[PDB]
RNA sequence: AUAGGAUAUGAGAAGGCAGACCCGGGGAACUGAAACAUCUAAGUACCCGGAGGAAGAGAAAGCAAAUGCGAUUCCCUGAGU
RNA sequence: AGCAGAAGAUGCGGAGCCGCAGCGAAAGCGAGUCUGAAUAGGGCGCAUGAGUACGUGGUCGUAGACCCGAAACCAGGUGAU
RNA sequence: GUGGGUAGGGGUGAAAUGCCAAUCGAACCUGGAGAUAGCUGGUUCUCUCCGAAAUAGCUUUAGGGCUAGCCUCAAGGUAAGA
RNA sequence: AUCCUUGGGAGUCAGACUGCGAGUGAUAAGAUCCGUAGUCGAAAGGGAAACAGCCCAGACCGCCAGCUAAGGUCCCAAAGU
RNA sequence: UAGGCCCAGGCGACUGUUUAGCAAAAACACAGGUCUCUGCGAAGCCGUAAGGCGAAGUAUAGGGGCUGACGCCUGCCCGGU
RNA sequence: CUGGGGCGGUCGCCUCCUAAAAGGUAACGGAGGCGCCCAAAGGUUCCCUCAGAAUGGUUGGAAAUCAUUCGCAGAGUGUAAAGGCACAAGGGAGCUUGACUGCGAGACCUACAAGUCGAGCAGGGACGAAAGUCGGGCUUAGUGAUCCGGUGGUUCCGCAUG
């Protein structure tokens, strides 16, 4: 039996071109009175994700 | 996993969507077409064999 | 043996913010860079650099940093080029 | 009394921003102007 | 007139077992989800009715969107999409 | 996969897969593409060029997953000599 | 005494959580079942090269884990390192 | 002679004691909880009579070789009544 | 081989029953006292239902609860539930 | 969480001290506070400087007000500690809405998620003659992931085609 996709993931997730993947940022869609536009306008770019935690999930999302 | 932090698959957003259909017009690379010296007729079933 | 006699009322921290000279007395520093943090104004900016938001030192014309004295016993950040 | 009520536009009708206001210090329908990007210029911004 | 009662005729059928495979009726829990109740485990095991050496399905109210294919079944891809 | 082949190599099968180029959610565009009013900036990529198939080992995913062990749970039967 | 019924999320009890084949806050058997175990015990031949930590952010989390932290192998960069 | 990146690969996320600086405590505890340094842990040898943490010092292996450190130099017991 | 008695107390009317295999007791039973439901294809029962207990019974009888011979009694609140 | 547990109390955010002269640095250690408030308590132009004390006075009083010296700050700085502030960031006028769209070279902090500062560019402004400042309150608190539904807008997709 193969390797399931964990799919949960791969809806969040954009493979780039080697890659370092990409995402959108937290604090992102639920709440905006509070936090200001400076935090705003840098938070609806989009991010990659960071060195540490790709450890954990090169495994996960290896079938795309 | 995180322990039982809740982990970072779900601290982060969806972004949709796949489409019905999207089409992929791939590949030819320029300097492919270099494999005629001369050659004409640039065609995919030319180019599939 | 023993009584519960309880409680402590005090025992609550904030989250350290730090402080601190970020660069030295010497340093090359690009534009833009946080010399020193600060709660107010605890050494006034000099020669290209700014003030923040959070009243932060930090540099624009890039060189070297020098930690100067106004007189008597007040200090300054000026940033001096190559 | 202090509530956050976007401040809708008047040349296109759109939203566009949050303000902190009061209900009684300011009862009005109140008004200010920004800048609507979808009408690239100082408009008129009535509270809704 | 019927229920029913009597009589003869039926090389009728009830039982079994290859602890399997295949339909249908019922059908759990433990385990996971790091708790658990939606879910999964799982229509799994187990019980019950069917038989056949196989069973089930099947000749279109089918796919599919072109210059179309032409009953079901099985295998590999499609794709962990 | 299948077809010949001592259940074997091998032959033939291009059906399919990975790579040959990305960028955005996407229409799509393309040594660029997004965001962008922007021939501004910036994110990912290009210039800078190695993959792929099999084999060995470190691993890990799914299965009892390294061995031995719970108390309890559930289904179906036997037991008031 | 004989003969005979009441069957386990039930029976039965002049009631104690008693008794139901020497077993009772849910009888025994066979299976799901190799249930699960963050928990304990065990982890079988040799030599060399290096060689840790018991700290932090979090955590239904404190005797578990996940990133860092320190270790090791390989490849680049080069003299950054002190 | 180390460091930086990059990838494969794991272990530990309960530590103790002594000195120096601290809190709690009663300027109590082989007490708890931090910094700093050592050692132990993962370190054998000699001291301290025996002694995981003090003092000295690092065990590739043999020698019936020599010189020293901590501690000693009447007998036990090597070395100065 | 066949009883030791006699005062004075607390509990429980009594003979009985129970923790087989620690506890026979001041526990439980008990007659009596009550409150309540039920008109009989019944009230409650065991049943998915059929059937049957209740019963070849019929409110002076059944089921449920409370309290426990006997004597004297059983005071007050329907706000809550 | 815990000086076994229970009961008590706390769980997150900002400030101080313990903190050992960078920066962090623990305990059921020692103190406070924070889930807001300001349509101006914001931006800018331009002015001005406190508190207390003494001296004398109107009902005037230990003190409201009014005048003259003192008064580097013993005053305020929304709210509470630390830092900072009179050339003001403290008080008063006027004009206002920058409490701004797209960003962002670069840095700080750190497991990550986060969080913070930003010179500079373009779009249009505000105030100002200009110089120029302006991406909220002197700074540091006043806020919380994802999923799920709703509202405004969408020269996006839409299951044979519309």
């Amino acid at each position: 039996p193969k390797m399931k996709t964990h799919r949960g993931s791969a809806k969040r997730f954009k493979k780039t071109g080697s890659g370092k993947l990409k995402r959108s940022h937290a604090y992102t869609s639920h709440l905006f009175a509070n936090k200001s536009q400076k935090q705003k306008r840098k938070l609806r770019k989009s991010a990659v994700v960071s060195a540490g935690d790709f450890k954990r999930i090169k495994q996960m999302l290896a079938n795309i | 996993f995180e322990g039982g932090q809740m982990p970072l698959f779900q601290r982060l957003p969806k972004r949709g969507f796949t489409n019905i259909n999207r089409k992929e017009y791939a590949v030819v690379n320029l300097d492919k077409l270099n494999g005629f010296a001369e050659g004409t007729e640039v065609t995919p079933e030319l180019l599939l064999e | 043996s023993k009584k519960g006699v309880g409680s402590t009322k005090n025992g609550r921290d904030s989250e350290a913010k730090r402080l601190g000279a970020k660069r030295a007395d010497g340093q090359f520093v690009t534009g833009g860079s946080i010399l020193y943090r600060q709660r107010g104004t605890k050494i006034y900016p000099g020669e290209n650099v700014g003030r923040g938001g959070d009243d932060t030192l930090f540099a624009k014309i890039d060189g070297t940093v020098k930690f100067e004295r106004f007189g008597r016993d007040r200090k300054k950040v000026s940033v001096y080029p190559v | 009394m202090r509530v956050n009520i976007t401040l809708a536009c008047t040349e296109c009708g759109e939203r566009n921003y949050i303000s902190k206001k009061n209900k009684r210090n300011n009862p009005d329908r109140v008004e200010f102007k920004k800048y609507c990007p979808r009408d690239k210029k100082s408009t008129l911004h009535r509270e809704t």
